[PDB]
Formats: structure tokens, C-alpha cells, sequence
């Protein structure tokens, strides 16, 4: 999915303007490459350049690493992670559980995401108290049952007010809070 | 607390086409043009010794708009003209913060370099690592304050306290004024800051002799026509039409005595007078700074003298006038 | 900063803890009283290493019978490096409460 | 409109000594003329107003904040009120031989601000253009230069004439404040004959002041002296914390302090 | 590498000021020219930066037998879905790694602020405080002892062009632009004649070309004098005068540090 999306962009002037905008990078399977182009994005959040990492939520980099303070500021989450409906391996695992332990099959799938989304934006809260937004690019998560099985204390800061922020609209307000934040204690 | 009186500061601006976006009321580019002409003229007008010296970048290359100069008028005209600039490309720091150092590192080792860059676009692409051109800065005593738009740069802000700097980002347009007149004030000298004595030239205004007899003619130095009378130097012997003014060709500050009063505040500011909102025995209805009726519950008054100010007459005396009008006597 | 916990006196190293820090702490000895197994969500991922090495070695010192030793696991040898680094931070700021040293062994597999 | 501000500076230690002179021009006289003065501007018309000020060793106090004789209203009480209140300033004052010399810089800072108190209180819609008519009558004090230098300045930011109009003495400092700001400097050698001046010098207004011939402006000398003699010195040594012009280089100025590192 | 020929040619018509001036100093064969110098797309380029690649190419196929607008079509020529990314990160990675080249103050005496630079019996007090106590009793004279018609009438006069208080060419216009040249040659030799000159320099290599442009000092002011004698002889009349005090105060800098110098010694 990633690849398409990736695809599509470059055919379009999209993906070209993000790149004169800011530096872009992406993951891959093998981990020599990972390491590397990970390595490469620490300096350009250093440096001015910055940087657009891309990556997948099971992918062992976003579990690996941790952002901190001037890494990894805004955390964009593009599409509920969800695992392929096909894998005969989950099943068992699923299906098992409807029979025992009597969980649905969506509850767990669901639980499946949001534990999952949970774990690759919770990393910028690291520590020290540094600033930094987290974006999810899914109505999905606007249902009030993705909701609920958020994170309390990411959930309770979120507001029906920008529950549902339209492109433009949660552009802006990233804007306005980053500023505040920029400010001294 | 020590202060550097004289200081060659730069107000790096940026042609980034981020400029362009109309976050502000108006443009971008022309509210910081149209409000830092009002930073150039208060800031001569808060340090006549000081100069200073604007270089605009864009499209990734450095372009000195204005030298170091005395002469307020004349950077104020190179900001006006700038207005119509096309504010396209991408700036580049090291190339902008290059080409300060390059003037700033034959400065004398007395005056106070400082470098206030307006980063407007949060991207920075340099031929070169700029966290290595820290080092040079930081050996080269140049302090560098930057003041980000519209976001929380990382890497200036490493360079502004490594530096020595401020590091600051605007909250609003009525923010934005708060923050460049707070740059004007002088600095305080640091550790690293050294001060050393430094050759003043104190010229006088002169006309013609008698009747124009053994007169002096002269055009100018820097379409001038003929003068009959103006300012002179005790070494160039070479007629100056507006003071102060570096020698062009002593290089010795020329400056009268004002100028240099106006500076004098500086080193003694006014302490914060008590801010008592009840008349606490005040029995005198007309406010003694303006002789009118109180018709707030404000008062403030002095450590020394004790006198009664309303709340136009403190916030005044402290920001503009710099004394207490009663306890001078 | 010695924090006087409901359970007994805590130390710690850093000056001030958040609110979330006391409903932690507290919550985390209910369940050591209770001496059952149970599962809690702290938001930060650093701070609550701190103020939960540094419960558990108060609660030691108070009940050394209750608890034999504490088996403090992490995801990746790398993030497990940084927990070290917390708890030899209290060791010191501990010691140095105490003046000498103490019968504490803290290693990492 | 424009806000005229006379400061008549009434130093009872000289003023007095024409008293027991006996010469033709007195204190009294100097009153009437500003207080005409006064009567006039704001006879130029109804926006206009005005104020005076007083000087004293010791302080400033304001002199200003039917048709018994046919007269018009307001400025009868501008004529009652400053003749009431300037004889109670010269007829109670104590006596303080150590300080005789007339405070002027004081009295101009508290005109300063007025000025400031009454551009804020007035209309928008109305332009203010404020203007000080220093009438000084004696010597300056040398210990307050720095004081009234900063009003000065004060002054030229805030866009306000100081007209000096000194008399019987060229104080080199005053001459120096009126150049700074671009106010007319006249120097009245017949003091009977002052108000003349005024009425034709000083009372047109900035506005008109361009477009009319006046005195020319007199060659101000800005001299520069070193601390060590106050001397006339053409080349001076600062410091870069001082700012304080000294005599010839020494390996320390004194009113620093500072571990100066030759080469 | 002849360096200096190359910028002599660039600077030879482009500025103007700088050829004119630097001229006028052989025009009359002052000096050796020696010491004035001694002492004083975008795709493509970025293309040539970014790939490594192109650049090995440009140089194998530098035009020979082709045009430069068929290297230009050469350029934009899961299999092909992992070459993007791949490209990407090594076209990102090749831009970054192209822009990674290999004191509290206290005083002792105040009080002198408060007189600046600015430079400068007891019974007498009490005599003048009473007397003028006793002097306003009366007020209001204001119908005829303010002021009198016979004093009015002689402020008037002094008022008037000749009367007291009261004091009261731009004929040259194509001398006005010779006059303007002649100065700007002076500024460009004295700043380097003054560069060094208020510097004591103490040593032998920095005392050397002070003394080289002290006699230049000579050299230069050799000719001076003789523009001046063709300019004197027109009319007489707006002596131009100025010049010749910087030449003179210039000479007697020099005359004056040489005797100390000698005194020194
Ligand atoms: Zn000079
Ligand atoms: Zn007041
Ligand atoms: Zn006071
Ligand atoms: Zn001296
Ligand atoms: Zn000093």
C-alpha cells in the first residue's frame, strides 16, 4: 500500500513538491537499507533540510526506534493498520479466540489496530516534556469505537472540536499549536 | 550587568518563497519589511554609535542589500525598494550566515557583532553542514538571535543558545513588534564579550570664516553640490555633510556629544516603580507627572523620591523618557 | 525528594513528579500489598522507569521478605540499556542519601 | 490644533536680584508678556490650547492645568488663576543656600508627559502638534546635563519644538536642546521690549513657521571635553562600557574598572 | 597563472569609477601600477551536483557527432515499483549527502556623567528673596506697562534684514564634475596612506610600506598642484582652497610623526 501510494504521488507533481519542500525517505524490507536511510534521516532533522521518513506500523523500525524532541515532531498515521484479511495464521489465532475467551472477531481486529496505531504515535511524547502533534489521516479513528479503545490520556486531550478536521482546517490549527508550544515555559 | 554600547548588527531577512504565504494581515515579506523600517530608525535612534548592515537571501544564494552604514535614511531607502522583490527560491544559512561573517570577522575586537535572522521558511539547504560554521561563530564571537516565523526550527535553535543567542517564534503580528524592540536595547556582555577603548573623533560644526572669506568649499564625501559650511574631521580634514559617520579615510568613529548622551541611559536604567493599586494615604487627587486627576485605582511611585504616577506617566517615564521627572530634582 | 507514599517514605532522584506520578505510585503499591499479579498504562516512556525502579526499591527496604527480587524486562537490548542508566542514577542519589554503600546488586543479562 | 507650553523659568535668586537693581524690567512684567503670550495662542482659535509652568530652586509647579471688565470668559480665568498662583509660589518658598540653581530640566520632563497625558486623552480624529516655549532667565547647572539631555531626546522622538527664548545669558546647553528637536533659538537683548518677539517669533506655529522668515538659526558648538579637565578635545578615548569621553589612553579609565588587555 | 590580467579585463570597462581612477594615477606616470592592485542552467548544474552518474556520462559523452538536445531527451529514460523507492532513497540520500562536504558592572564616580563634557553673598539671596516677594503685590498691568509703541517699533527694525538679531552661488556647473574626480583620487591614495598611519606598527615589514607610501605621498602631490595651476587660470574668482589643507595637514602628519620617530630613536 505504501508502494502504490508512493506510485501514484510520482506520477502526479505531488511527490515532486514534497520534495523540494523537504527532504523524503522511505523504508524498506531489508533491514541494511532501513539503518541506513534511518542513519541519514537523524542529520537532516539536525540540519535544516528535515525530512519525511516513511515507513509501515509492523515494520521492526517503527517498533525499534523512538523519537524524541526534534525527531519525529508530527507523527502522521496514513489509514487504520489493519493486516491483510488473507493470512491463514491469524485466523486459527482469531477464530480461536471467538471460541474461546469469547471475543469478536472485529473487537480483536479492531483491538488489532488501535494497540497497534497506539504503539508507532505514542513515541513522540517520549520525554523532557517535548512538543509535538500526532495526525491520524483516517475518519476511521473518528468512529466513537476506535475512540474509546484509544489510549486514555491520548484520547482525553482530544476534543470533538478537532475530532474530524477537514485537510485545510487541520492544517491551520497545526499552525496555531505549534507556535504556542515554541514560546519558553 | 555589562553592556555593549556599540554593536555591528545584521538583519539577515529572508526571500524564501514561504514569504509569500499571507499568514499576517498583508504580506508576509512587506510586514516585516514595513515593520523592520521601523526597527532600522529606532535602532539608530537607541544606539547612534551602533551600525548596521542588511543582506537579504534567496534562491539559495546571499546578497549583501546594504553595507555597514551610519545613515539611517539610507538603509530605510534599500527596504522600500525591496518590497517589490520577487521572494523566490530557498535561503540558504550557511550562504547568509557566510557572508556576515566574512564583513563581521575583520570588526574590531570592542564592538559587539550580533546577527538577528528572520527565518521565514523552516528549510534550510547550504552547500555546506552549518553546524560546522557554529564552531567558526562561536570562536568568532558573533552572536546570532534568531527570531523563526510561523515555527520551532530546530536547528537555529542550537545555534542560538551554542551561540549565545535568543531563540524566539511569533505568535501574533502584535507579538512580532514586541520582539525586534527588544532586540534594539544593547545586549548584555557575556563572559566571551571583551571591552577595549576605542578611537572617538569629535568634529565641529564650522560655516564660512567672515563673509565668506578664506571660505571652504566642498561637495560632499559619501549629486552633491557645493556647501558653503558643514561638519568636518580632525584627520580626513574632509568635508562631511551628516554626522555620525565612520571616516572614509582615518577610519575613526566621527560623533558629537548627543550622540553620545543617547546612550547614556542605557547604563542606568530606572528601577520598576511599585505598582499599589489602592490611594494608600494619597491624599493628592491631581497625579504629580501630569498634574491630573486620578481616575484608576493605579499608582506608582519611586524608592528615593516617592513621588505619585498615574499609569500614563510610569509607563512613559520607563519606556521613552528614561527618568523620573520628579526625582531628578 | 522523599516522597511520603500512603504505603511508607519513597525516595527519588528528580525534584518534582506530576500528578500522574502520586496515582501511579500509589495504584503500583495497592497492587505489591495485594501481592497480585495485575497491569497498568503509564502515557510517558521515560519517568515512569524512574518512579517505578524507585517504588519497588522502597517497598524492598520495607518488606525485603515480601519480595525477593525485581525482574525488570524490555522490548530490544538497546532500550533496555537506557533503563540501566536510570537505576544506576537512583543508586547514586540513594547512596549518597545514605552516605555508604548498601547490599544492592543490579545487573543486566 | 496645537498645545503650547510655556515654561517661564523664575528663578527668585536672579529675578530678585533685578529687584534690587532696580531695573526697568521685572518678574512681574516677564509674567505679563508670556501671560499675553498665552492669551494669544489660544486667541489663534478654539482648538488651541495651553499651559505654563513655573521654575523654582526647589520645584516645578503648574500654572495653569463674569465679564467683570467686558472681557472673554475663558481667558479670564487664564488670567486669574496663573496671577493667583505664581504670587503663592514666589511669596512662600524656603530658603536652602546650598541649592540656588533654577531647575529647569525637572520642570521640562513634567511638560513632557503632559503633553503625553493630553495626546492620549484627545480625539483621534484631531491632530496634536505640541510645542515648548523655554523661556530660561538664568545660569544652568552643570550637574544637570545628563538629566536634560535625555528629555531632549525624549522630545525628538516624540515630535515636539522646544523654542528657547533665553535672556540676559547664552546657556550653551539649552541652545544645544533647541537644535536637537529643530526649535527656534532667540536670543532677546531688550528685555522690555520681549514680547514683540514673541508675537512675531515664537508664537507662529510650526505649521506656518517654514513658510515665514525668521531669525537665522545661531552655529551651535558641540564641544567634547574629557573628564580628567572638561576641556575642549577634539579626539576622544571611550570605552565600550563607560561610553565616557576621557583625556589620552590609559591602561585603565577609572569610571570602569575594567581589566583592559593591551596589544 | 596570469590572475591579475584577468581581473585587470573584467574591471577594465565595468566599473568605471575604479578604471578611471586607477588610470588617472599612470595618466601623468605617478607610481608603478604594481602597487595599486598589491595593496587592494540551474537544472543542469544541479544535475551535475546530483548524479554521480550523469557526471561520469557527461564526461564519456561529451558532445562529439551529437546535439545537446538529445542529451536532453537521454535524461528522463513490482519489479519497477521497488525502483522508485529505492531511487528515491538514493536520490534524496545523494542531495543530503551532496550539502555534507567532506559580568555584573559597578562604578566608582557617577557624578561626572551628570556634568558631562559640557563645560561651566549668602546675604545677597536673602536680599533678592524678600525684595521679589515684596515686588508682584500689584498685577494685571498689563493696558500700557507691558509693552510701548516707541520699544515696539525698534524690535521691528532690528527684526528687518540690517537690523540686529536679524543677519539676513551656483554659477560653476561643468567645474562642479572636474572637481568631483580630483577628489575621489585623493580618498582612494590617502586610505591606504592612512591605513596604517595611525598604527604605531613598530616592526620593520609594516614600517617598510609606510615609508614606500609616505614617499608616494610626494609623488602623488607632485602633480596635484598642477591640475590646480590650469583651473586657477580661468577666472580668479570661487578659489577652491579645501584641497589643499588635507595635502598640507596630510604632509604635516607625516613631517611631525617622522621628527618623533626620530625622537623615538
Ligand atoms: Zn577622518
Ligand atoms: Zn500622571
Ligand atoms: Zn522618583
Ligand atoms: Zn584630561
Ligand atoms: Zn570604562
Amino acid at each position: 500500500y505504501m508502494e502504490s501510494t508512493v506510485a501514484s504521488w510520482y506520477e502526479q507533481g505531488i511527490l515532486e513538491n514534497i520534495q523540494r519542500n523537504k527532504l523524503l525517505f522511505i523504508e524498506t524490507q531489508d533491514g541494511a537499507e532501513t539503518s541506513v536511510a534511518l542513519e541519514k534521516y537523524q542529520e537532516a532533522c539536525e540540519n535544516g533540510r528535515g525530512a519525511i521518513l516513511l515507513s509501515v506500523a509492523r515494520g521492526k523500525v517503527s517498533e525499534g526506534i523512538d523519537f524524541v524532541h526534534h525527531y519525529g515532531r508530527a507523527v502522521i498515521m496514513f489509514g487504520v493498520p489493519y493486516v491483510y484479511t488473507q493470512s491463514r495464521i491469524l485466523k486459527a489465532r482469531l477464530e480461536y479466540l471467538r471460541d474461546q475467551f469469547q471475543i469478536r472477531e472485529n473487537d480483536f481486529l479492531t483491538f488489532d489496530a488501535m494497540r497497534h496505531a497506539a504503539q508507532c504515535v505514542g513515541r513522540a511524547i517520549r520525554g523532557k516534556t517535548d512538543y509535538g502533534l500526532m495526525v491520524f489521516a483516517d475518519k476511521r479513528f473518528a468512529r466513537g469505537d476506535k475512540r474509546g479503545k484509544l489510549p486514555r490520556w491520548i484520547q482525553e486531550h482530544l476534543t470533538d472540536a478537532n475530532l474530524n478536521l477537514t485537510v485545510d482546517e487541520g492544517v491551520q490549527v497545526a499552525k496555531y499549536f505549534l507556535r504556542q508550544m515554541a514560546q519558553p515555559f | 550587568v555589562r553592556l555593549g554600547m556599540m554593536r555591528h548588527l545584521y538583519v539577515v531577512v529572508d526571500g524564501s518563497r514561504t514569504m509569500e504565504d499571507q499568514d499576517l494581515k498583508p504580506n508576509r515579506l512587506t510586514c516585516t519589511l514595513k515593520l523592520l523600517e521601523y526597527f532600522v530608525e529606532e535602532y539608530f535612534d537607541q544606539n547612534p554609535i551602533s551600525q548596521i548592515g542588511i543582506i537579504v537571501t534567496k534562491s539559495k544564494r546571499a546578497e549583501k542589500l546594504t553595507e555597514l552604514s551610519g545613515n539611517p535614511r539610507k538603509h530605510i531607502t534599500s527596504l522600500k525598494k525591496a518590497v517589490d522583490m520577487t521572494c523566490h527560491g530557498e535561503p540558504s544559512l550557511y550562504n547568509s550566515l557566510s557572508i556576515a561573517m566574512q564583513t563581521l570577522k575583520h570588526m574590531p575586537g570592542h564592538t559587539s557583532r550580533e546577527v538577528l535572522i528572520i527565518f521565514s521558511s523552516l528549510t534550510t539547504c547550504d552547500p555546506s553542514n552549518i553546524y560546522d560554521l557554529i564552531k567558526t561563530l562561536k570562536a568568532a564571537k558573533i552572536r546570532v538571535s534568531v527570531i523563526g516565523l510561523s515555527a520551532e526550527v530546530r536547528v537555529c535553535t542550537v545555534l542560538a543558545r551554542e551561540t549565545g543567542g535568543t531563540y524566539h517564534v511569533i505568535l501574533d503580528e502584535s507579538h512580532y513588534k514586541e520582539l525586534l524592540t527588544h532586540h534594539v536595547s544593547p545586549p548584555p556582555a557575556s563572559s566571551s564579550s571583551e571591552c577595549s577603548l576605542i578611537r572617538m573623533g569629535f568634529p565641529q560644526h564650522t560655516i564660512a570664516s567672515l563673509s565668506d572669506q578664506d571660505a571652504k568649499p566642498s561637495f560632499s564625501m559619501a549629486e552633491p553640490g557645493l556647501t558653503l559650511g558643514g561638519y568636518f574631521c580632525p584627520q580626513c580634514r574632509a568635508k562631511y555633510c551628516e554626522l555620525p559617520v565612520e571616516c572614509k579615510i582615518c577610519g575613526l568613529t566621527l560623533v558629537s556629544a548627543p550622540h553620545l548622551a543617547r546612550s547614556y541611559h542605557h547604563l542606568f536604567p530606572l528601577d520598576a516603580f511599585q505598582e499599589i493599586p489602592l490611594e494608600e494615604y494619597n491624599g493628592e487627587r491631581f497625579c504629580y507627572g501630569c498634574q491630573g486627576e486620578l481616575k484608576d485605582q493605579h499608582v506608582y511611585v519611586c524608592a528615593v523620591c516617592q513621588n505619585v504616577f498615574c499609569v500614563d506617566c510610569d509607563v512613559f517615564v520607563h519606556d521613552s523618557l528614561h527618568c523620573c521627572p520628579g526625582c531628578i530634582h | 525528594m522523599k516522597l511520603n507514599v500512603d504505603g511508607l517514605l519513597v525516595y527519588f532522584p528528580y525534584d518534582y513528579i506530576y500528578p500522574e506520578q502520586f496515582s501511579y505510585m500509589r495504584e503500583l503499591k495497592r497492587t505489591l500489598d495485594a501481592k497480585g499479579h495485575g497491569v497498568l498504562e503509564m502515557p510517558s516512556g521515560t519517568g515512569k522507569t524512574v518512579s517505578l525502579l524507585a517504588l519497588i526499591m522502597a517497598y524492598q527496604r520495607a518488606y525485603p521478605l515480601e519480595v525477593t527480587k525485581l525482574i525488570y524486562c524490555s522490548r530490544t537490548v538497546p532500550e533496555i540499556e537506557k533503563v540501566i542508566e536510570e537505576l544506576r542514577k537512583l543508586l547514586n542519589f540513594y547512596e549518597k542519601q545514605e552516605g555508604e554503600k548498601l547490599p544492592f546488586l543490579g545487573l543486566a543479562l | 490644533l496645537n498645545l503650547l507650553v510655556i515654561v517661564v523659568d523664575a528663578n527668585p535668586i536672579w529675578w530678585g536680584k533685578q529687584a534690587l537693581k532696580e531695573s526697568q524690567f521685572t518678574l512681574s512684567k516677564c509674567i505679563d508678556a508670556v501671560m499675553v503670550l498665552g492669551n494669544s495662542h489660544l486667541f489663534m482659535n478654539r482648538s488651541n490650547k495651553l499651559a505654563v509652568i513655573a521654575s523654582h530652586i526647589q520645584e516645578s509647579r503648574f500654572l495653569y492645568p463674569g465679564s467683570k471688565d467686558g472681557k472673554y470668559e475663558l481667558l479670564t480665568s487664564a488670567n486669574e488663576v496663573i496671577v493667583e498662583e505664581i504670587k503663592d509660589l514666589m511669596t512662600k518658598s524656603d530658603i536652602k543656600g546650598q541649592h540656588t540653581e533654577t531647575l529647569l530640566a525637572g520642570s521640562l520632563a513634567k511638560a513632557l508627559c503632559y503633553i503625553h497625558r493630553m495626546n492620549k486623552e484627545v480625539k483621534d480624529n484631531q491632530e496634536m502638534k505640541s510645542r515648548i516655549l523655554v523661556i530660561k532667565a538664568a545660569e544652568d547647572s552643570a550637574l544637570q546635563y545628563m538629566n536634560f539631555m535625555n528629555v531632549i531626546f525624549a522630545a525628538q522622538k516624540q515630535n515636539i519644538l522646544i523654542d528657547a527664548c533665553v535672556l540676559d545669558s547664552d546657556s550653551g546647553l539649552l541652545q544645544q536642546a533647541c537644535d536637537i528637536t529643530g526649535g527656534l533659538y532667540l536670543k532677546v537683548p531688550q528685555m522690555p521690549s520681549l514680547l514683540q518677539y514673541l508675537l512675531w517669533v515664537f508664537l507662529p506655529d510650526q505649521d506656518q513657521r517654514s513658510q515665514l522668515i525668521l531669525p537665522p538659526p545661531v552655529h551651535v558648538d558641540y564641544r567634547a571635553a574629557c573628564f580628567c579637565h572638561r576641556n575642549l578635545i577634539e579626539i576622544g578615548y571611550v570605552c565600550s562600557v563607560c561610553l565616557s569621553i576621557f583625556c589620552n589612553f590609559s591602561p585603565i579609565c577609572t569610571t570602569c574598572e575594567t581589566a583592559f588587555k593591551i596589544s | 597563472a596570469n590572475k591579475e590580467l584577468e581581473e585587470k579585463n573584467r574591471m577594465l570597462q565595468e566599473d568605471p569609477v575604479l578604471f578611471q581612477l586607477y588610470k588617472d594615477l599612470v595618466v601623468s606616470q605617478v607610481i608603478s601600477a604594481e602597487e595599486f592592485w598589491a595593496n587592494r542552467s540551474d537544472i543542469i548544474e544541479s544535475i551535475f551536483r546530483t548524479y554521480p552518474a550523469v557526471k561520469m556520462k557527461y564526461a564519456e559523452n561529451v558532445p562529439h557527432n551529437m546535439t545537446e538536445k538529445e542529451f536532453w531527451t537521454r535524461f528522463f529514460q513490482e519489479n519497477s515499483n521497488a525502483a522508485i523507492i529505492k531511487r528515491f532513497n538514493h536520490h534524496s540520500a545523494m542531495v543530503l549527502a551532496a550539502g555534507l562536504r567532506k559580568i555584573a558592572l559597578n562604578l566608582k564616580k557617577s557624578d561626572r556623567y551628570y556634568h558631562g563634557p559640557t563645560p561651566i553673598t549668602s546675604q545677597d539671596i536673602i536680599n533678592s528673596f524678600q525684595s521679589i516677594r515684596q515686588e508682584m503685590e500689584a498685577y494685571t498691568p498689563k493696558l500700557t506697562q507691558v509693552l510701548s509703541s516707541s520699544a515696539a517699533s525698534s524690535t521691528i527694525t532690528a527684526l528687518s534684514p540690517g537690523g540686529a538679531l536679524m543677519q539676513g552661488q551656483m554659477v560653476p556647473n561643468d567645474i562642479q564634475s572636474e572637481l568631483k574626480h580630483l577628489y575621489v583620487a585623493v580618498g582612494e591614495l590617502l586610505r591606504h596612506f592612512w591605513s596604517c598611519f595611525p598604527v604605531n606598527t613598530p616592526f620593520l615589514e609594516e614600517k617598510v610600506v609606510k615609508m614606500k607610501s609616505n614617499l608616494e605621498r610626494f609623488q602623488v602631490t607632485k602633480l596635484c598642484p598642477f591640475q590646480e595651476k590650469i583651473r586657477r587660470q580661468y577666472l580668479s574668482t570661487n578659489l577652491v582652497s579645501h584641497i589643499e589643507e588635507m595635502l598640507q595637514t596630510a604632509y604635516n602628519k607625516l613631517h611631525t610623526w617622522q621628527s618623533r620617530r626620530l625622537m623615538k630613536k
